[PDB]
This record gives C-alpha cells, structure tokens and sequence, in this order.
C-alpha cells in the first residue's frame, strides 16, 4: 500500500518524493529525510517538519501517532527556524 | 497523441523526447546522457554532482527517479539538466 508525498526543503534547489509506507516510526522517517537532503545540509538537523492534511492546511509533524499520520499527510515541508 | 517532453540544458540547444519510448528511469537517463555528451554522469553509483530534474503538472521542480515510473510519465511536463554549478545558484 504505497504512500508517496512530495518533500520541500526551504532553500533546497529541488524537491523530492518519499514512500511513507516504507517507514515505521517518525524517527525512522526523520533520519531518512536528513540523508535525502544530506548533500544540502553539509556546508545537526535544525529544521522542523510540517505536513498538509486533506483539507489543505499545514500541521506540525509528530502530534498524531504514526499510523494515522501516513494516511493524513499529502505533502511535506521542512522550515528553517 | 504522444508525450514529446522537452529536455533542456544551459549552453546546449534543447531536445524533445517521448518518455514512453523507455521502460525505466535508467534508460531515460542513459538516452539523455548520450544526447548531450554527459555519458556516465546521470547514471553513476557515486552521484556525479550533475542532477536531472523535471517539472510536473502541479508546477513543482522535482528530482527525476523518486516517483514510480508509471506515475511520472503522466506527471512529467518538462525536463532539465543541472550542472554542479547550476545546482548551487539554486541552493541557499
């Protein structure tokens, strides 16, 4: 049951896509992303993830437990402090 | 009615190709490689520093290869080659 969203890093040159169904915990998602943008990050992780629900609004990542997260989130964005 | 998606590179002159002529991502890169003389730089185990990106019909700019092939053929609108330097005018 694959679940592919887009991931935007602010300031990144381009955007990426991930399959959420290939990960199990938030922490398992978080270190997966830091390595996607690892080539951008070098030169810790100081960004905060946000997703966007089905009604088109931006919600912070981590509140709702993981299984409902994978069904709720349609797009990803990592903002800088 | 076939795709005929534009492929573009700064300093060379653009090309139009049909992505359905190829079955997977690798064949798409290897063809684009041989068209601009970049053979070996888009398809390298060690991530050459050249990047290939596309624009989807939602007008975002995305790395080629993430989307499953079958969705991408339908989403892709224009493709573009980015030199190591170009990749970084775009970073911040």
């Amino acid at each position: 049951a694959a679940a592919f969203v887009k991931v935007s890093m602010d300031g990144a040159p381009y955007l990426r896509k991930i399959d959420l169904r290939m990960y199990k915990s938030y922490d398992e998602l978080s270190n997966a992303l830091s390595n996607m943008f690892s080539s951008f990050t070098m030169g810790s992780w100081d960004y905060v993830p946000s997703y966007e629900n089905k009604d088109g609004n931006w919600m912070l990542v981590g509140d709702v437990p993981w299984p409902m997260f994978v069904d709720t989130a349609k797009r990803l964005r990592l903002m800088k402090g | 009615v076939r795709t005929y998606t534009d492929v573009q590179k700064t300093g060379s002159v653009g090309r139009s190709i049909d992505v359905t002529s190829f079955k997977d991502y690798e064949e798409l890169k290897s063809a684009i490689e041989s068209m601009f003389g970049l053979e070996g730089l888009l398809t390298h185990p060690q991530s050459s520093g050249w990047k290939l990106v596309y624009v989807d019909y939602e007008s975002d700019v995305l790395l080629v290869g993430d989307d499953p092939w079958e969705e991408f053929v339908g989403s892709v609108r224009s493709i573009r080659i980015l030199s190591p330097t170009e990749v970084q005018q775009m970073s911040e």
